[PDB]
C-alpha cells in the first residue's frame, strides 16, 4: 500500500506509525478549601422585606 | 476604635413623625446584629426593637408593636428607626447597641450580648 504497487522488491522499507495509546483520564488540583458563605443566605433564620 | 453615634432628637409634639440615625464605625458591620432599646426618664431599661445580620427585624415591643419601624443599611453602615404616632409616653433616652458573636462562629445564629453602648439622645414629647 504505501509503494503504491504489488510487487515488491528484496529489501527495508519504513511504512507506519507505532505509537502506544493512553489508558484513562488524570485530574490534579488540591484540597478545595475555600466555599462560598452561601448556606448564611438560603439558611438564615430571617430574611429582609 | 469602635464607635456608634445616634442622632435625631429633639421636642416634637404628640401625633407626629421622628427619624433616629445610628451610625457605627470600627468594624465590620455586616456581621452584628443591632438594636434599639429604649431608657425612661428615671427607670428601668426597656427593649424596643432590633435587627439581625441580613436585614431582617427580629420583632418589636409588645406595648409599642404598631408604629415603630426600623431599617438597615449596610453599604453606609448606618441602622435607622422610623417612629410614629407619637404619644407623650414615649420620651425617654434610646442607645443603639450591637451584639457580641460574630455570625458562624458558634445552634441557632446570635443575638444576645448587647456589649457597645454609644450615648443616647434625649427624645421628648409635649404640647
Ligand atoms: C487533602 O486530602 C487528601 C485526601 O483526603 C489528604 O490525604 C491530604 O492530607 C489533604 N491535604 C493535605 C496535603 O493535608
Amino acid at each position: 500500500c504505501t509503494l503504491k504497487s504489488f510487487t515488491v522488491e528484496k529489501g527495508i522499507y519504513q511504512t507506519s506509525n507505532f505509537r502506544v495509546q493512553p489508558t484513562e483520564s488524570i485530574v490534579r488540583f488540591p484540597n478545595i478549601t475555600n466555599l462560598c458563605p452561601f448556606d448564611e443566605v438560603f439558611n438564615a433564620t430571617r430574611f429582609a422585606s | 476604635q469602635v464607635q456608634l453615634l445616634e442622632s435625631g432628637g429633639g421636642l416634637v409634639q404628640p401625633g407626629r413623625s421622628l427619624r433616629l440615625s445610628c451610625a457605627a464605625s470600627g468594624f465590620t458591620f455586616d456581621d452584628y446584629a443591632m438594636h434599639w432599646v429604649r431608657q425612661a426618664p428615671g427607670k428601668g431599661l426597656e427593649w424596643v426593637s432590633g435587627v439581625s445580620w441580613n436585614s431582617g427585624t427580629i420583632g418589636y415591643a409588645d406595648s409599642v408593636k404598631g408604629r415603630f419601624t426600623i431599617s438597615r443599611d449596610n453599604a453606609k453602615n448606618s441602622l435607622y428607626l422610623h417612629m410614629r404616632s407619637l404619644r407623650a409616653e414615649d420620651t425617654a433616652l434610646y442607645y443603639c447597641a450591637k451584639a457580641v458573636e460574630m455570625v458562624r462562629g458558634l445552634g441557632a445564629d446570635p443575638e444576645y450580648g448587647m456589649d457597645v453602648w454609644g450615648q443616647g439622645t434625649t427624645v421628648t414629647v409635649s404640647s
